[PDB]
C-alpha cells in the first residue's frame, strides 16, 4: 500500500527548478532594487542570495544523503532535537509556511493570466481571488489521482517557464547587442534586499521532501540538487541583466509588474505571452508546492506529530489523499486576507531559521554519531559558512524589526498548548479517544484510505 | 477658528476723555506677505445695527469721525477715541479678517460719566379703559438721571408693597448722558377698589431724603 | 446709496424652520456676496455663512453646517436665509451684510436685524393705555404724558409720538416679559402750554401682527 | 490507530459508501465548474479599462526656454558646448524638453545678411550642435529650435517682403529637422501677415516629416478669440501667449480664465504659459509663484517655464540687467558685476539644499506630473469648493485621483472644502492623502479631513485620494 518511488532525476530537477523559478524573478524583482538603490548592488545580491542557496543546498545533499528519510528539514531536525523541536518546526509549516506560499503564488497566476483583460487597470480582486483558488483545487485534484500525472505536469511547467526565461535573456541579449551606482548602503537596509531577494530562491530545501519517492536517492537527491541552483542562479542574473538593459531604476521602482513593462516595449502587438507565460510559472510551482507540502504532513502523521489519518493513502492509486486535500483547505483559508503579500516577511524570517537549526544540526550530528554512513561528504567549512550568514540575516532583521519579530514568536510559541494536549500531556478521557476514532474511520470511509505499511 | 478676547468689557469715562479698547486674537493677524494686519472695530449704538469703523486695524471707513484711531500689530489691538463724545456710548466689536468664516470679541461697553443729577418722578393713575379689563396697572415715571443706581418703593393705603412690582431701566441716553426707569405696579381692579392712596417714591444717591409723587383715587 | 433691508420679526414653534429675507438695492447684486450673522443677546456677533448671488454657491460655519441654506433670487435682488430644527437658544436677531470686496469679509452694509423669537406662545397683539397726570397736572412748566403697552408678544413693538414729530424728549423703556407675554411703556415730556390745546399720540406699531394704533392723550 | 486494508475494504466497498462516495466526487467537481463559471461572470462583468491615449513626447512635461545661451551662462562660457554641460540639471529638473532662443545668423533688421540656417559662430559651430543634440537625445531632454528670424532686431519678422522670409522658414524647417531638431518655435506672430496661413504650412513641413515633432507658435496676445483662431485651422500647434498673464494681481481671475479657455477649446491639448518669453516674475507678485507651480504643473496640458521659473529668478532683484535675459543664478558668485547683492537663497546652489526652497517644489512637482497617469492626461472638473479657491480634480479611468486646491484669495478658510454639486463619476472623498503643500508645517503624506480642512491665504495643497467603483 506504501507510496511507489517514481521520481526520476529529470522529474527530481523538475520539482526544484519548477518549484523555486516560480513567481519571485517576475514579482519581486523592483524589491531588491527599491532597498539596493542601483542595478551594481541588485545584480550582486541576485547573485550573493544564489551562492548562498548554492551553499546551503549542497548541505541539505549532505544532511539528506546521511538520513534520508522525507519529510526534509522537519525529519532532519526530529533526528537531532527530538519531539518538542520538530514539532514546533512542523507546527508553523502546518499554519502558516507552505500555505501562505501556495496562496501568495496562486494570486500570482490568477493575476498575471488576468492581465492581459485589464491592461492599465486593477485585475478585478474577486476573480483574482476565485482563480487563484481554482489553480489550487484543480492541482490538489491532479495531484490525488496520479503520481505520473503530478509529475508530468510538472515537467511540463518547468519546461514552459524556461522557455519564457529564455525569452527574456534573449531579448535582453538582442537589446545590448542592437545598442552607475548610487547606492544606499546601509547593514540595516541591505539585508531587507537579501530577504527579498532569497524568497525568489525559495525551494532548494523541496526535494529533500520526496527523497523515500525519487528512484535512486543516494545518486539522484544531491545530483538534482547542484544540477538544479547553479541553473536557477544562472537563469535570474541573465534575468535581471535583461531588465535593466529595457527600463530605467525609476521606471522599475515605481511600476506594478516589471515583467509585463518588459512584454510591452519588446513585443507591442503581441506582448500578452509574458502575462501568460508569468501565470504558467507560477501555476509549475503551486504543484511543485502541493507535491512536496503534502509529504511533509504525511511524514509528520507517521512519526507521530499529527493526528492519524494524513498519514493514510488510497489504495488503488497510492496518493496521500487526506494529507492533499489538508494542505490544500489549509491554502484556500489564506483567501480571507487583505496584504496577503506582508507575510513574506514573516516567511523570510520563519524559513532560514529553521535551515539554520538543520544546518547547526548537520555539525552537531556528524561530530555526536560518526559511524552514520555519508554517502555524499563535502566539507565542513560549507556549514560553518552558511550558519554565521544565516544567523547573521536572522540577527540583523531581528534588530531591525521588533515590533514585527516579536509578534512572530507568538506564532511559534501557539505550538505548545497543542503539542501537550496531541502529543505529550495527553488529556484522554475515553469518551474523547471514541469520538477521534469513530472520526477517523468516518474519513476512511469518504475516502477509502489504508494506513501506511512496513 | 481663531479666538478673539476683549476686554474691558465695560469701559465707563468722562465727555472729552481719551479712551482705549482692547483686542487680543488667539493668532497673529499679520500676513507676512504683504504687511498689514487684518483685524475691523465695529460700533453698535442701542437699538442700531453694525457701523464699521476700521480695519485693516487702522483703515479708517469712509463716514467716520477722525477722533477713532486705531492701532497695533500682531495679536495686541487697540482701538482709541481721542476725545469722546456724548453720542459714543455704544458697544464696540473687534472682528478678525484673515479667515473666513471670520469671529469677533464679545464687546466692550463704553459708558458715560456725567455731574449726578435726581430724577424727575411723576407718577400716572390707571387709565380709564383699562379698568374695563378687571385689572389695573399703576406707572411711576422716573426721569433723566445719573448714576444708573436707584431704588423705588411703592406705599399702597401706607402699606409697603413689594408683591408683582417690575422695573426697567432704559439704556442712557446719547444726547444728555442721563438714565430713566420706569416702575409698574399691576393690581385686579378689586384690588385697585379697597384701597385709597397710592404712592410711588424714589431713593437716589443725589438726595438723603427720599423723592415722594402720590395719588388719591 | 447702498441698502439692504430686512423683515422685522418673525415667530417660530420650536422645531420648525424658517425664512428671513434681505433685499438688496443701490449696486449691481451679482458682483458682490452676501453675509448672514446673528446675534445672540449679550453673547457677542457670530457668523453663518455667505452665499454668491451669481451662481447660488455658499459657504457655511462649521457650527452652521447643514443647520442653515442661503439662496438667492437674481430677479428681485433678494438673498433668503432658511434655517431649521430651531431651538429657543437660536432666538436671536439675524442680519444680512454685505462686503466690501468681493466675498472678503468686513462688513460696511448691514440690513436692520430681523428679530427670530422660537417660543411655542401664540402671537398676540398689544393693548395700549395712554397716561394722564391727573391732580396737580399743570402746576409744573413742563408736562410728562405717557403710554402702557400691555400683554403683547412677539417681542418688537414700535412707539413714536405724533407720527414721530415730537421726536426730542421721548424715552421707551424696554419690555418686560411675564407669563408668556410683554410689557413695555413709552413717555414723553413737553410745554405746559402744549399738552391740553394740542394732538398728543402714541403711534403704537406692531411687525408681528400688523396692528397699528394712535391712543390720544385726553386728561381725566 | 484506525481500520486496515482488510478491515476497510469490507465496510466502505457498500453500495451506498460507493453510491455517497460517487455524489461527493461529482458535487466536488461540478462545485469547482460552477466556481469557474462564476469567476468567468465576474471577469465580464467587470469594467473594462479604458484606452490610454498615444502621446507624443511633449505632453509627458515640462518644456523649459532659454532665450539667451550667454544670459544663461555667464560670459565666454555663453555658447553650445557649454551648455552641454548644464543637462544634468535640466534633467534634475525633469523637463522632457528644451527650446534654444535663435542661433541662426540674423544681422539687425537685414534681411539679406540674415540665414536661418547657417548658425551664429558667437554661440558656436554645426559641430557643436550636433555634439549637445546627441547629449540631449542621450539624456531624454528633446531640443527645439527656436527660428523667429529678426530676433536681434525691433519687428522679428521685419517690416518688408514677408512672403520671402516665410520662404526662409520653409527651407530651414527642413534643413534642421536633417539636423535631428524635434521641432521649433516661432514667436511674434502678431507681427507676421497671413500667420495661420504660414503655420498651416510649417505645421504640414513638421507633421510631414515625422509624427513626434512640434511646432510652437507663440503670440503677444491676450485676446481669447484671435487665440481661437489661429488655433482653428491648425489643431496639433502649441501656442503660447500673454492669456493667463492678466490674472488681477492676486490670482482673482484665474479661475475663470482657465476654465473658459478650456471650455472655449473643448478640451484639446494646451500649453500653460504665463507669455510667450519673459519669465513668470514679470507678472506675479511673488506671493503667487508658489501657488502658480503647483496650478501650471496640473493643468491638462504641457507647461512651458522660461528659465529660472523654477527658482523665481527676477530681472529687478538684480538691478540694471535686462527684461529680456537676466543672467541665471546658479551659486553666489554668478552675478559678479555688484558683488555681496545675491543672497544664498536666490541661487541654485542656494535652494537645491533646502525642501523648503521654490526649486525643491518645482522639482518635486514635475516629478508628478511626469510619472501620474492621472496628471499625465487625466480628465478636469473644476468645482466649487470654498470662497477663494480654484479647485478641481485629475483623473483617469481607475488610477489616484488628485485634488488640487489652490488659494488664491488673500484670506484663508477656516471651514473646510464644501463642495456643492460634485460630477457623480468624481465625489470626493471624506479624506485624502496630502501629497504636497506651497506652505511649510502641514503633515506631507497625513490623511486630511477635508470638511475640516484649514487653508491659510495662498496656500495650495496637492491632496491624492484612490478610487472608488
Ligand atoms: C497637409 O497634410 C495633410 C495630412 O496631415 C494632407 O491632407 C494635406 O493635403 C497636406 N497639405 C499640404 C499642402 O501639404
Ligand atoms: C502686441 O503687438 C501689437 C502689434 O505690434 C501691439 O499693438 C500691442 O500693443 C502688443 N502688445 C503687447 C502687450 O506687447
Ligand atoms: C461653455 O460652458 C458652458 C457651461 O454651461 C456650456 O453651456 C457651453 O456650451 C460651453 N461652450 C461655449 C463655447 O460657451
Ligand atoms: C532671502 O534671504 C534674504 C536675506 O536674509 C532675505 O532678505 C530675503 O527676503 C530672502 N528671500 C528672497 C527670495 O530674496
Ligand atoms: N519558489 C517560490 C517562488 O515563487 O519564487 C518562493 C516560495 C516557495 C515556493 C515559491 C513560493
Amino acid at each position: 500500500v506504501t507510496l511507489q518511488r517514481n521520481i526520476t532525476l529529470l522529474n527530481g530537477v523538475a520539482i526544484i527548478v519548477g518549484t523555486i523559478i516560480g513567481s519571485g524573478i517576475f514579482v519581486t524583482p523592483t524589491g531588491v532594487l527599491k532597498e539596493a538603490g542601483s542595478p551594481g548592488l541588485a545584480l550582486v545580491v541576485w547573485a550573493a542570495c544564489g551562492v548562498f542557496s548554492i551553499v546551503g543546498a549542497l548541505c541539505y545533499a549532505e544532511l539528506g544523503t546521511t538520513i534520508s528519510k522525507s519529510g526534509g528539514d522537519y525529519a532532519y531536525m526530529l533526528e537531532v532535537y527530538g519531539s518538542l523541536p520538530a514539532f514546533l518546526k512542523l507546527w508553523i509549516e502546518l499554519l502558516i509556511i507552505r500555505p501562505s506560499s501556495q496562496y501568495i503564488v496562486a494570486l500570482v497566476f490568477a493575476t498575471y493570466l488576468l492581465k492581459p483583460l485589464f491592461p492599465t487597470c486593477p485585475v478585478p480582486e474577486e476573480a483574482a481571488k476565485l482563480v487563484a483558488c481554482l489553480c489550487v483545487l484543480l492541482l490538489t485534484a491532479v495531484n490525488c489521482y496520479s503520481v505520473k500525472a503530478a509529475t508530468r505536469v510538472q515537467d511540463a511547467f518547468a519546461a514552459a517557464k524556461l522557455l519564457a526565461l529564455a525569452l527574456i535573456i534573449l531579448l535582453g541579449f538582442v537589446q545590448i547587442g542592437k545598442g552607475f551606482e548610487g547606492t544606499k548602503l546601509d547593514v540595516g537596509n541591505i539585508v531587507l534586499a537579501l530577504y527579498s531577494g532569497l524568497f525568489a530562491y525559495g525551494g532548494w530545501n523541496y526535494l529533500n521532501f520526496v527523497t523515500e519517492e525519487m528512484i535512486n536517492p543516494y545518486r539522484n537527491l544531491p545530483l538534482a540538487i547542484i544540477i538544479s541552483l547553479p541553473i536557477v542562479t544562472l537563469v535570474y542574473v541573465l534575468t535581471n541583466l535583461a531588465y535593466f538593459t529595457t527600463l530605467s531604476t525609476e521606471q522599475m521602482l515605481s511600476s506594478e509588474a516589471v515583467a509585463v513593462d518588459f512584454g510591452n516595449y519588446h513585443l507591442g502587438v503581441m506582448s500578452w505571452i509574458i502575462p501568460v507565460f508569468v501565470g504558467l510559472s507560477c501555476f509549475g510551482s503551486v504543484n511543485g508546492s502541493l507535491f512536496t507540502s503534502s509529504r511533509l504532513f504525511f511524514v509528520g502523521s507517521r512519526e507521530g506529530h499529527l493526528p492519524s489519518i494524513l498519514s493514510m493513502i488510497h489504495p488503488q492509486l497510492l496518493t496521500p489523499v487526506p494529507s492533499l486535500v489538508f494542505t490544500c483547505v489549509m491554502t484556500l483559508l489564506y483567501a480571507f486576507s487583505k496584504d496577503i503579500f506582508s507575510v513574506i516577511n514573516f516567511f523570510s524570517f520563519f524559513n532560514w531559521l529553521c535551515v539554520a537549526l538543520a544546518i547547526i544540526g548537520m555539525i552537531w550530528l556528524r561530530h555526536r554519531k560518526p559511524e552514520l554512513e555519508r554517502p555524499i561528504k563535502v566539507n565542513l567549512a560549507l556549514p560553518v559558512f552558511f550558519i554565521l550568514a544565516c544567523l547573521f540575516l536572522i540577527a540583523v532583521s531581528f534588530w531591525k524589526t521588533p515590533v514585527e519579530c516579536g509578534i512572530g514568536f507568538t506564532i511559534i510559541l501557539s505550538g505548545l498548548p497543542v503539542y501537550f494536549f496531541g502529543v505529550w500531556w495527553k488529556n484522554k478521557p475515553k469518551w474523547l479517544l471514541q469520538g477521534i476514532f469513530s472520526t477517523t474511520v468516518l474519513c476512511q470511509k469518504l475516502m477509502q484510505v489504508v494506513p501506511q505499511e512496513t | 477658528d481663531i479666538v478673539l478676547t476683549q476686554s474691558p468689557s465695560s469701559l465707563a469715562m468722562s465727555v472729552g476723555q481719551k479712551v482705549t479698547m482692547n483686542c487680543k486674537s488667539s493668532q497673529s493677524l499679520l500676513n507676512n506677505n504683504n504687511q498689514k494686519n487684518y483685524l475691523a472695530w465695529y460700533q453698535q449704538k442701542p437699538g442700531q445695527s453694525p457701523k464699521l469703523l476700521v480695519y485693516f486695524t487702522s483703515t479708517r471707513e469712509s463716514g467716520v469721525p477722525d477722533r477713532f484711531i486705531g492701532s497695533g500689530s500682531g495679536t495686541d489691538f487697540t482701538l482709541t477715541i481721542s476725545s469722546v463724545q456724548a453720542e459714543d456710548l455704544a458697544l464696540y466689536y473687534c472682528q478678525q479678517h484673515y479667515t473666513i468664516p471670520p469671529t469677533f470679541g464679545g464687546g466692550t461697553k463704553l459708558e458715560i460719566k456725567r455731574a449726578d443729577a435726581a430724577p424727575t418722578v411723576s407718577i400716572f393713575p390707571p387709565s380709564s379703559e383699562q379698568l374695563t379689563s378687571g385689572g389695573a396697572s399703576v406707572v411711576c415715571f422716573l426721569n433723566n438721571f445719573y448714576p444708573k443706581d436707584i431704588n423705588v418703593k411703592w406705599k399702597i393705603d401706607g402699606s409697603e408693597r413689594q408683591n408683582g412690582v417690575l422695573n426697567s431701566w432704559t439704556d442712557q441716553d446719547s444726547k444728555d448722558s442721563t438714565y430713566s426707569m420706569s416702575s409698574t405696579l399691576t393690581l385686579t381692579k378689586d384690588e385697585y377698589e379697597r384701597h385709597n392712596s397710592y404712592t410711588c417714591e424714589a431713593t437716589h444717591k443725589t438726595s438723603t431724603s427720599p423723592i415722594v409723587k402720590s395719588f388719591n383715587r | 446709496e447702498v441698502q439692504l433691508q430686512q423683515s422685522g420679526a418673525e415667530l417660530v414653534k420650536p422645531g420648525a424652520s424658517v425664512n428671513l429675507s434681505c433685499k438688496a438695492s443701490g449696486y449691481t447684486f451679482t458682483n458682490y456676496w452676501m453675509h448672514w450673522v446673528r446675534l445672540r443677546p449679550g453673547q457677542g456677533l457670530e457668523w453663518i455663512g455667505e452665499i454668491d448671488p451669481s451662481d447660488s454657491y455658499s459657504y457655511y460655519s462649521q457650527n452652521f453646517k447643514g443647520k442653515a441654506t442661503l439662496t438667492v433670487d437674481q430677479s428681485s435682488n433678494t438673498a433668503y436665509l432658511q434655517l431649521t430644527s430651531l431651538t429657543s437658544e437660536d432666538s436671536a436677531v439675524y442680519y444680512c451684510a454685505r462686503g466690501r470686496q468681493t466675498y472678503y469679509p468686513w462688513f460696511p452694509y448691514w440690513g436692520q436685524g430681523t428679530l427670530v423669537t422660537v417660543s411655542a406662545a401664540k402671537t398676540t397683539p398689544p393693548s395700549d393705555y395712554p397716561l394722564a397726570p391727573g391732580s396737580a397736572a399743570q402746576t409744573n412748566s413742563m408736562v410728562t404724558l405717557g403710554c402702557l403697552v400691555k400683554g403683547y408678544f412677539p417681542e418688537p413693538v414700535t412707539v413714536t409720538w405724533n407720527s414721530g414729530s415730537l421726536s426730542s424728549g421721548v424715552h421707551t423703556f424696554p419690555a418686560v416679559l411675564q407669563s408668556d407675554l410683554y410689557t413695555l411703556s413709552s413717555s414723553v415730556t413737553v410745554p405746559s402750554s402744549t399738552w391740553p390745546s394740542e394732538t398728543v399720540t402714541c403711534n403704537v406699531a406692531h411687525p408681528a401682527s400688523s396692528t397699528k394704533v394712535d391712543k390720544k392723550i385726553v386728561p381725566r | 490507530t484506525g481500520l486496515s486494508k482488510e478491515e476497510l475494504l469490507k465496510v466502505a466497498g457498500s453500495p451506498g459508501w460507493v453510491r455517497t462516495r460517487w455524489a461527493l466526487l461529482l458535487l466536488f467537481w461540478l462545485g469547482w465548474l460552477g466556481m469557474l463559471a462564476g469567476a468567468v461572470v465576474i471577469i465580464v462583468r467587470a469594467p473594462r479599462c479604458r484606452e490610454l491615449p498615444a502621446q507624443k513626447w511633449w505632453h509627458t512635461g515640462a518644456l523649459y526656454r532659454i532665450g539667451d545661451l550667454q544670459a544663461f551662462q555667464g560670459h565666454g562660457a555663453g555658447n553650445l558646448a557649454g551648455l552641454k554641460g548644464r543637462l544634468d540639471y535640466l534633467s534634475s529638473l525633469k523637463v522632457k524638453g528644451l527650446v534654444l532662443g535663435p542661433i541662426h545668423k540674423n544681422q539687425k533688421d537685414d534681411v539679406a545678411q540674415t540665414d536661418l540656417l547657417q548658425i551664429d559662430p558667437n554661440f558656436g559651430s554645426k559641430e557643436d550642435f550636433d555634439s549637445l543634440l546627441q547629449s540631449a537625445k542621450k539624456k531624454s531632454i528633446r531640443v527645439i529650435l527656436d527660428l523667429t528670424p529678426n530676433y536681434r532686431g525691433e519687428n522679428s519678422w521685419f517690416s518688408t517682403q514677408v512672403d520671402t522670409v516665410a520662404t526662409k522658414v520653409k527651407d530651414a524647417l527642413e534643413f534642421w529637422l536633417q539636423a535631428g531638431v524635434d521641432g521649433f518655435q516661432v514667436r511674434d506672430i502678431e507681427n507676421l501677415k497671413d500667420a495661420s496661413s504660414f503655420l498651416a504650412e510649417w505645421q504640414n513641413i513638421t507633421k510631414g516629416f515625422s509624427e513626434d515633432r512640434l511646432l510652437i507658435a507663440g503670440t503677444n496676445s491676450s485676446d481669447l478669440q484671435q487665440i481661437l483662431s489661429l488655433l482653428e485651422s491648425n489643431k496639433d500647434l502649441l501656442l503660447t501667449s500673454s492669456y493667463l498673464s492678466d490674472s488681477g494681481s492676486t490670482g482673482e481671475h484665474t479661475k475663470s480664465l482657465v476654465t473658459q479657455y478650456l471650455n472655449a477649446t473643448g478640451n484639446r491639448w494646451c500649453s500653460w504659459s504665463l507669455s510667450q518669453a519673459r519669465l513668470l516674475t514679470s507678472f506675479l507678485p511673488a506671493q503667487l509663484l508658489r501657488l502658480y507651480q503647483l496650478m501650471l504643473f496640473t493643468l491638462p496640458g504641457t507647461p512651458v517655464f522660461s528659465y529660472g521659473d523654477e527658482i523665481g529668478l527676477d530681472a529687478a532683484a538684480l538691478p540694471g540687467q535686462p527684461m529680456e535675459a537676466p543672467v541665471m543664478l546658479w551659486d553666489e558668485s554668478s552675478f559678479p558685476d555688484i558683488p555681496g547683492a545675491v543672497s544664498a537663497n536666490m541661487t541654485v546652489k542656494g535652494q537645491s539644499e533646502d525642501p523648503g526652497s521654490l526649486l525643491s517644489l518645482f522639482r518635486r512637482l514635475s516629478d508628478q506630473r511626469s510619472k501620474e497617469r492621472s496628471l499625465l492626461h487625466g480628465d478636469f472638473h473644476a468645482f466649487s469648493a470654498g470662497p477663494g479657491l480654484f479647485s478641481y480634480i485629475r483623473h483617469w479611468d481607475q488610477n489616484e485621483r488628485f485634488l488640487v486646491v489652490l488659494n488664491f484669495g488673500d484670506v484663508g478658510l477656516s471651514a473646510g472644502l464644501q463642495a456643492s454639486d460634485l460630477p457623480a463619476s468624481a465625489s470626493l472623498p471624506a479624506k485624502a492623502d496630502l501629497l504636497l503643500s506651497t506652505q511649510p508645517g502641514r503633515e506631507e503624506g497625513s490623511p486630511l479631513e477635508l470638511e475640516r480642512l484649514k487653508l491659510e491665504p495662498h496656500e495650495g495643497l496637492l491632496l491624492r485620494f484612490p478610487y472608488a467603483a
